[PDB]
């Protein structure tokens, strides 16, 4: 039940969210490091060895 | 023959006291390589984690 404008408006603010999606993606960053940017591994040495 | 054993005796002590002196100069030094080395591998300890 609802018309094009309403759609349009709708669309536009989801495409607003998922860039915001895509920003904080990018944004975040811990040390000089993008912890979402990428699919790494991230080792922790926790022993005296 | 008893008189010059005991000046050699006598010299025999000095000069153990003298090693025993050089011997404490060295291991004093090498306690403070062992405190660098100590602290070095703290360091790395430190810079294993990613």
């Amino acid at each position: 039940t609802n018309s094009d404008s309403d759609l349009d408006s709708i669309q536009d603010e989801i495409k607003s969210r998922l860039d915001e999606i895509d920003r904080v993606s990018g944004q975040t960053q811990f040390n000089g490091v993008n912890v979402l940017a990428k699919d790494g591994s991230m080792k922790i040495q926790v022993g005296a060895n | 023959r008893f008189t010059s054993n005991i000046k050699g005796l006598t010299q025999a002590a000095r000069n153990a006291n003298d090693g025993i002196s050089v011997a404490q100069t060295t291991e004093g030094a090498l306690s403070e390589i062992n405190n660098n080395l100590q602290r070095i591998r703290e360091l790395t300890v430190q810079a294993s984690t990613g």
